[PDB]
């Protein structure tokens, strides 16, 4: 992919996380599980609508054809009437499956961007006490609780509270 | 061994593709189709208005006032219009209609007319006006009949034919259209028949238009055992302006006229069957009722209806990538 | 406590938006609109040439000589024509321009006209001249005439009227704008009064053009006072051509026409009630002039001149800078 | 945003500083203040400006509409001007809509990508000899004095140099 | 120490693309779309020769005009092309109505066959051999008429009687026929040629009528006549009927064309040599696999899109900068 | 460059890199050169070509213009017919022209992307195992084998058996 964590150095995705487009995988001694981050899959959400309404309401115009009849001296006005609504046929056509194909790639790398922007949200939080795989996974350097887990998630994870713990086992 | 903490992002089931300008056949978890290529094979009322079905006549049938269309002959009001391909009762005497596209434009361009006698036949002194029929122009009672609108006029049993006069005030709103022939006979003998002799003229004028003709005699092949022409015409009478007419002769006089009344108009030419059924958007060839932006059925239409492309799929991704495990 | 170093970005007072695919009423720090929404409802002069402004007087009323469109008699140059929507002197006597689309077209591209007198009265032998006058084209300073440009003429008092004609050779380089009629009356009772008894008509030739006309008599309802029509007609004379007229009766005679210079414009005629002031317009739109430099245009799809592309658009902002959030204060 | 950076891990712009889109805010003993980096918005305003330049030049056509009259025998072709000229000032209208949208939404991508790429730059050059607080900032493990600041503004950054310091402090807090 | 880096290509490369934010551009591969180049000859389409008018106008050849005899009898072509100094057209003076929506007609056909629609001897009681005019000379003729039409003339002592003919069309084709209105410059001429007192000519069929009588008065010299004639031209739809009555007056039909349904009729100087086309345009021969060109509008065959640009050049490498050596 | 990577923090290119567009360059106690990363090469070369063809194909359409003439009573309609033909050909050069223009700058941000997505790749797997030079290179605190190299380019290098190596020579400095 082209901020390279989707289809990339996050290899595939789960079908496990089904509230949410961009998510938190944990395990732990209390268990293991899914979670969507709500604000930027909702954040995501409202900008491919507004792109979807855009473009919808872009498209709005349609142009008349209208289907007069011509006589056998109109051969010319005939002949004209028919290359002019086949003119503008043709350049809607470009428009439509253009536009299409250009923001199926867009939209595409958006969802790549914020998947790469939620990874290095967590990795910013979490610096040493980790050990950051190839994967997009961490390895805890102490214990994670469920509150601890939480935390990263919510953006409040205590980085000081667990750094001496890290740094034992770090040198074990 | 240690807790573990992953960044990833949604799969599932779905086996819908788009493409990408880089790639094709891209499985995407969420997508939304824009363009509808479905119809129902009928025409609906549209703004719960039903359309005119021409039935077996055309365009030119019905407003003359073809004796086999009867069935057309009072007020109307349409939506849209209805001629079926292979309709057969249109012009019945030979001849040819002026301006025939540009009528059939004006037509389509409204919503309703009311027929009314806008000559009586009282109108024309010293010409008889109970003789003007054909075995070219038979309603379904009897062999000989005419035009319903028009009245061929012709010469008293005792010759001649004089100068014959008529007018009409249009005092009303709305415009008026009605029509109007020249006789064309295959022979001088015809002729004299059935106007008199000396040189023959129909003379129409109003404040913007002006008509003069005479009879072309002559024998054109043989069209509905007719070796004569008419030669018809159309007209519009403006709110406010007045009719003058004249002749000595070979005049097929309106009898009947229809006030008009003028959005978007459509004159469909269609086998397509009408049905009870109310739509928001009908094409020539069915009935859209979609909410999608594109179509791909047809240029043609009438109502609200989707823009026409020819494209077969417009797939916009909303998800992203899917893969799954 | 420590030495702090920090990246960011510019703010400012900003509270301009811009629209993007994603996201509407984005406030951005630069931007540049590109479209114009601003005009002066007034036409002014382009390619400094002042404009034609046909007051009182239709095109027709102006180029047939309406008697009352003596102010516009003569020569004129323009960049453009102006006729005022309510214009009462046109076309006076009753009666069809034949081909006025295509006449008004032609007018438009359409530079300058230089007035002159292409059949002088005695050209036409054995009829009189001095008779071809109505009630239903007064000029301001009397209650019967007739136009500028033309000749009706009728029969002199011994009743035969004689076969007449006419030739004119363009020995020029400029095509001649003529026009010419035939008086359609609305009696036989007229027409023997007017002209001599018997089959009547108007033919007209050059090298590359035909016309017959006959009278088409009949009683019309009343314009002006009038139940006869007349039929105007006009044609262009090439230069090196010759034009040959023919009547036995019921000819309106060409009498005075028209040098036409035609443009590199494009030209345009403008139907419209704005003023006409003395000033320089590098863009005259048929509702204003637009003094701009921006790409897109809001207000009109019809002008003449250098002009931004047309669009329905409200506006077209770009923005040049970045998302603006500046801080807050309290 | 999409990149990440502006109203996004930097959460605020500064009105403070004046002189260019993309900066530095530093503070130290020897004072603190607010310095656009040159070299990158002088390249983005370069581009954005030929961007302006090149739509502005690839719009500058016009389709002439012209003011024609047509008689009541011509309701066919005078429909037919009349969509003729309908039809490209949709077009146009459509062009000149969607191009601004889209546009606009590339140039705030564009804006992005160079603070989130300066802050990354800023980033690699220190390495472990300052601290990340959030917000684009960094704390330093040693002294810093303006020639110090420059030298990472510069590009110059010197790691070794302040190496064994950094480490001193780190390890007594 | 042991050194891995990450890096990308360059090369020998000077072509440079334009882009949104910069203008020159180099990288180090590129597909330019846009054709320039033209052969500038006309050649032949799907193995299908031109015809080339060569002195005459469309107007000589159709109508028979006798200095345009090379021309005559069938013709199949692929596009029309009309030399702009032809010389060889209407030779009698006057108006060929509905000339352009003719002009157009012919442009959509591909092929025409002559045939004798009305044999003189369809007249009966006039003279159907008298009738040329030193406005038409052929090359060894200096009085001639064209070999479409018969200039039908009143028999050694008057009068004109009405003269009928009728033609069937009965078979698929359609037919392509001519006929005219002669307009004397005077009485006395009209009264040499055809009888005293007033003339018509009168044409019709199933869908079409037709009517005129002679608009007699002297016009400017042109070829040396100051009469004139009237051309027409119509369509003989398969199955439909020709009736055609004159008592003077009538340049009648003799020829026609059954006549075979894009097209172009081509107006230039470029010579038409022995090659073949895929693509022709009106100023010369298209032989690419590119997407646009920028030579011509007009054309025939399959043609790349034409747009008014210099240069559609559309990168598909990248920035290219290679490492400098003095 | 948007990515930064290309003409950026990266500022050359390999002339002596011939089998690909993006790549490593090694040096070890065994040899050194330049070799391209087969499959993110490929990728590169499938998407642009899909992007080739497939604009190809959308501009598969042609607008015809005609050789009809006009008497001089067809002004107006011979004017339309012009208005009309010049105005698709306007509309089919602004679209080709802005196209390529648009297309071209996201072509090579593609490229952009590829290059710094592919210095990621191995920025995360060495960590403190090595150090960063700038200008995207790497050097190793511990002795690389060839098939170090190879571990590091295919995805599979193995750090914790020379963390300790790395370490001792890491500070031993
Ligand atoms: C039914 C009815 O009441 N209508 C007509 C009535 O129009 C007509 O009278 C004409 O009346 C007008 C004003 O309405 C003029 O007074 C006409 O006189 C003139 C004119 O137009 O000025 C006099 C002029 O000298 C004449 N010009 C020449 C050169 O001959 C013209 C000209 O002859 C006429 O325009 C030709 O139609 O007319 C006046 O005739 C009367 C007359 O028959 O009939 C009523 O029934
Ligand atoms: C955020 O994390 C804290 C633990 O630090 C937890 O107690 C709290 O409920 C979380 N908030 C949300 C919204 O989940
Ligand atoms: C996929 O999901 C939808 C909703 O979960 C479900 O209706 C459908 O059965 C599933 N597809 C399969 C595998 O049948
Ligand atoms: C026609 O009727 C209107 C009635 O309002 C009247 O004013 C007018 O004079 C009449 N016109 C004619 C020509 O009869
Ligand atoms: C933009 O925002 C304003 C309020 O912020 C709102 O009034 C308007 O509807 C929005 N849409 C436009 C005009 O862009
Ligand atoms: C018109 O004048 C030209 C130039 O003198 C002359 O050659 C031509 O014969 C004249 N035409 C007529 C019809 O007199
Ligand atoms: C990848 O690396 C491993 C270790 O270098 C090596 O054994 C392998 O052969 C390389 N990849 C392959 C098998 O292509």
């Amino acid at each position: 992919g082209i901020f390279g964590a989707i289809a990339g150095f996050i290899e595939g995705g789960w079908t496990g996380m089904i509230d949410g487009w961009y998510g938190y995988h944990h395990e732990n001694s209390q268990g293991s599980g899914y979670a969507a981050d709500r604000e930027s899959t909702q954040k995501a959400i409202d900008g491919i609508t507004n792109k979807v309404n855009s473009i919808i309401n872009k498209m709005n115009t349609q142009f008349e054809a209208v289907d007069h009849e011509f006589s056998n001296l109109e051969r010319r006005i005939g002949n004209l009437n028919k290359r002019m609504e086949d003119g503008f046929l043709d350049v809607w056509t470009y428009n439509a499956e253009l536009l299409v194909l250009l923001e199926n790639e867009r939209t595409l790398d958006l969802h790549d961007a914020n998947v790469k922007n939620l990874y290095e949200k967590v990795k910013s939080q979490l610096r040493d006490n980790a050990n950051d795989l190839g994967n997009g996974c961490f390895e805890f350097w102490h214990k994670c609780d469920n509150e601890c887990m939480e935390s990263v998630k919510n953006g409040t994870y205590d980085y000081p509270k667990y750094q001496k713990e890290s740094k034992l086992n770090r040198q074990g | 061994p240690g807790d573990k903490i992953c960044i990833g992002y949604h799969a599932n089931n779905s086996t819908t593709q788009v493409d990408t300008l880089l790639e094709k056949n891209v499985t995407v978890t969420h997508s939304v189709e824009l363009l509808e290529n479905q119809k129902e094979k009928r025409f609906c009322k549209i703004m719960n208005k039903a359309p005119l079905d021409l039935k077996d006549c055309t365009i030119e049938g019905w407003i003359l006032g073809n004796p086999k269309c009867d069935l057309l002959l009072g007020d109307q009001s349409w939506s849209y219009i209805v001629e079926r391909p292979n309709a057969q009762n249109g012009i019945c005497y030979p001849g040819v209609l002026n301006e025939l596209e540009e009528l059939k434009a004006f037509i389509g361009s409204g919503e309703r007319v009311e027929r009314f006698e806008m000559f009586p036949k009282s109108t024309w002194a010293g010409v008889d006006t109970s003789r003007g029929v054909t075995n070219a122009c038979p309603s379904y009672t009897i062999d000989s009949s005419f035009y319903r609108n028009l009245v061929w006029i012709v010469k008293t049993d005792s010759a001649t034919y004089p100068v014959i006069k008529g007018t009409y005030n249009n005092t009303g709103t709305q415009p008026i259209l009605y029509f109007w022939g020249v006789h064309h006979p295959l022979d001088t003998t015809v002729q004299d028949n059935l106007y008199g002799s000396g040189d023959k003229y129909v003379r129409m004028g109003t404040e913007s238009m002006n008509f003069a003709k005479s009879p072309e005699i002559a024998a054109r092949p043989a069209v509905n055992g007719q070796r004569s022409r008419i030669d018809y015409y159309w007209s519009v009478l403006r709110p406010g302006e007045t009719l003058n007419v004249e002749s000595n002769g070979n005049l097929i006089a309106p009898w009947y006229a229809y006030k008009f009344v003028s959005k978007k108009g459509a004159v469909f030419k269609s086998d397509l069957p009408i049905e009870n059924c109310d739509a928001t958007c009908q094409t020539i060839t069915g009935v859209l009722r979609t909410n999608k932006t594109f179509q791909n059925v047809s240029p043609l239409w009438i109502g609200e209806c989707p823009k026409y492309v020819k494209s077969e799929s417009l797939r916009l991704a909303t998800g992203l990538r899917n893969v799954p495990q």
